[PDB]
This record gives structure tokens, C-alpha cells and sequence, in this order.
């Protein structure tokens, strides 16, 4: 699952 | 450290040069030196700090995942050994960042925005440690991450509006922690959902630019809710 | 050193893993350890050594160019200091490579001899890029001498389509143009190399044809740039 | 500057 970019 | 003899202003200047040159390890070292001068950071400076270390640890995490993938598809000991080498370096960088936050960025942060920013970073870097930790160590790290994130949540709810991008980004990363690390999908979903709804309630009060900022991160929450 | 207790085969294996993870500093250190075992490198291993250090010094060169540009546009001590720091690190890596070449690698077969002498020319050329004084003159002479010895061997012992020979000619012509202030010699070398390779393509398999023509295409690109 | 061998 993606966390806050970057 | 090696930066003790350099002026704070010179360290910040060189951090910005390093960024332009895409020398992120240098950038991180310069910002560590600046932090260790003992003065508070401006908003611009703590974002330089965060960018530098995010790039360094990001490269290490990506390499660790490549090697871990090769290792799991594995007949010698070499893949494990090299994965462990990269792991140890990653752990060193996370320990360095956590050390800066504990000594003494968090306690000296002079406003809510900076306190939340640093506590979120603390949760994030314990989370990166948790990704490569295993046993009782992993359980201690998970509790440490949760406590940092929760303290940040408490402050953000009391001091920031529900559409504030820092508050939204904190909730995003904390919910990722719940799902990916703490094996708590219900808490992940509950947090993302509550955050989404409470932001939506206030969207009509925002300027066009703030509406854009907030709905961007709401869509990141939404992407994860769909995935979960 | 730190790789002394590791098996040669393990160092090679880890170099390949490091390449997959794009960890080129690690890759270079593993290959240096392998060279220090004292056995000759295979063709594959020579390529591992080269791509590792190519990427390390490539990053340093790009950073040096950024900082140099900022410095010349400005002309505190900070920009100069940091450019100097990067420059010193770059020189250290070039000295490491040149040391490996002279102490361990440069000695039988044309393929290896030309490969290493070309490398020696390349890394003296990278030193020349950041040098200035009479120092620069000496470094330029060292690069020229290494390239020239590689050229002499390649013309006697390799066909004109040989990819090592072609890549050598490409870089020596870049040396002439960018370092030695000899654009006419650069253009002549690229042209004769391209033309002599073209005439011999008919001897090659499909796969060898592609290997050779890709480098010929680079020669053509530089010729079109220069003329 | 002029590009050298990229391999
Ligand atoms: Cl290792
Ligand atoms: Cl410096």
C-alpha cells in the first residue's frame, strides 16, 4: 500500500 | 560529527547545492549537521531535512526489496548476506533520523505544525525499521511507531482543521501502518474513512488551491480504501 | 581489505546482485575485491568492473558539472568548497581505477589488453576534465598515450568491426575533440573508423552486425554533431 | 559535451 509521496 | 566545524548557514547553503546536484547523501549529511547546531528549523529547513533522508532511505528500501525478492525465489548464502548488508545500512540511516527527532527536534518544536511534522516522521522511520525487522524487535518497533503516530494524531485533531494537508498526510501514513505493518485492517479502514468524511465536510469552505490540496490527499486515502 | 576474507566467486555473485539493485558503489567495491584475488578477469567480469565504476564516476562527473556551472555563474566560499569536495572524491575514484589497472590488470590477449588500455585512457580523460595547470598537460599526455597504445594493438589484432575496437575509436575521437583541442583529428578518426567498419559488415552474423552497427551509429551521431 | 561510449 502507497504512503504519502515522494 | 564531521560537520561540527561548519557554520549553520553554510551547511544549509550546501544542502541546497547538494539537492541541485542530486547528491542526496551529501544533502542529508549537511542537514544533520545543521540540526545538530541545536537551533529550531524553519518550515523550509525541515522540508530540506525530510527530502534528503526520504531520498536516501527510499533508495535503500528499493534495493532491499529487490534483494529480498531474489532471496525469496531462492541452491548459496550470498543473496541473504548482501540483503543483510543493505538492511544494516538502512537501519543505520533510520536510527540516525530517529536520533535527530529525539535529540531534540520534537521537544523543541515551537508550533503544532512542526510538532506534527516531526512526530509523523518518527512514525514513518520506525515504520521503515518495522519493514525489515523480525521478532520481538519488530514488536517493539511497531509499538514505537504507533505511539508516535498517535501523539501526532492527538495534536492534529486539536490544532489543525480536518482539511489541513499535513493532518491528512499523517492520517494516510498512519492508516498504511495499520494495514501493512500492524496487521490491523479494521483500524486502517476506520481511520482512512473517518479522515475522508471529516475532510469532505469542510471542502465547501476552501479556496480553489486548498480544495485541490485537500482532495488530492483524500484521493490517496480513497485509493487505499478501494485496495483494502 | 574488507573483501579479503570473501571468496572470489561470492564477490562476483554479489557484484551481479548489486547491479540488479542499482547499487553501483557496492558493485565497484565487490569487483575491486575480486580483482585483488590476483586472477585474470573474464570478458563478463571485465564488463562488471567497468559498468560499476562507470556509474560511480558518472554520478560524480554530473554533480561536478552542476556545481562548476553554479560556481562560474557566481564568479561566500561555500560553492567552491563543495565543488572541491566533489572534485576530490571524483579524483579518488579515478585514482582507484587507474591503480587497479596498473597494479593488477594491464599486462596477453588483444581483447583484454585493448579493453584495459581504453579504460586507462578514459579515466585519465575524466581526470583531465577537472584539471587545470601544467598538471592538465601531463594528464592529457597520459590519456593520449594509453589510447594510442590501445589503438595500435586494435588495428593489428582486431577486425575493423570489433566492438571493443569501435568503442575505443569513439572515445579516442571524443578525447581529440573535447580534451586535446584537435577537432580535425577527431573527425578524421571517426570517419575512417566508420567507413572501414562499414566495408566489413558483410562478414558478420545478425547478432554481431547489431553489436557493431550500434556503435557505428554513435560514431555517425558525433560526426553529424561536429560537422 | 560530445557523448562518449554509453555501454
Ligand atoms: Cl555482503
Ligand atoms: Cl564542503
Amino acid at each position: 500500500t502507497p504512503s504519502l509521496p515522494t | 560529527g564531521a560537520m561540527g566545524s561548519m557554520e549553520r548557514a553554510s551547511l544549509i547553503q550546501k544542502a541546497k547545492l547538494a539537492e541541485q546536484a542530486e547528491r542526496y547523501e551529501d544533502m542529508a549529511a549537511f542537514m544533520k549537521g545543521a540540526v545538530e547546531k541545536g537551533e529550531e528549523l524553519s518550515c523550509e529547513e525541515r522540508n530540506l531535512l525530510s527530502v534528503a533522508y526520504k531520498n536516501v532511505v527510499g533508495g535503500q528500501r528499493a534495493a532491499w526489496r529487490v534483494l529480498s525478492s531474489i532471496e525469496q525465489k531462492s541452491e548459496g548464502p550470498e543473496v541473504r548476506e548482501y540483503r543483510e548488508k543493505v538492511e544494516t545500512e538502512l537501519q543505520g540511516v533510520c536510527d540516525t533520523v530517529l536520533g535527530l527527532l529525539d535529540s531534540h527536534l520534537i521537544k523543541e518544536a515551537g508550533d503544532a505544525e512542526s510538532r506534527v511534522f516531526y512526530l509523523k516522521m518518527k512514525g514513518d522511520y520506525y515504520r521503515y525499521l518495522a519493514e525489515v525487522a523480525t521478532g520481538d524487535d519488530k514488536k517493539r518497533i511497531i509499538d514505537s511507531a504507533r505511539s508516535a503516530y498517535q501523539e501526532a494524531m492527538d495534536i492534529s485533531k486539536k490544532e489543525m482543521p480536518p482539511t489541513n494537508p499535513i493532518r491528512l498526510g499523517l492520517a494516510l501514513n498512519f492508516s498504511v501502518f495499520h494495514y501493512e505493518i500492524a496487521n490491523s485492517p479494521e483500524e486502517a479502514i476506520s481511520l482512512a474513512k473517518t479522515t475522508f468524511d471529516e475532510a469532505m465536510a469542510d471542502l465547501h469552505t476552501l479556496s480553489e488551491d486548498s480544495y485541490k490540496d485537500s482532495t488530492l490527499i483524500m484521493q490517496l486515502l480513497r485509493d487505499n480504501l478501494t485496495l483494502w
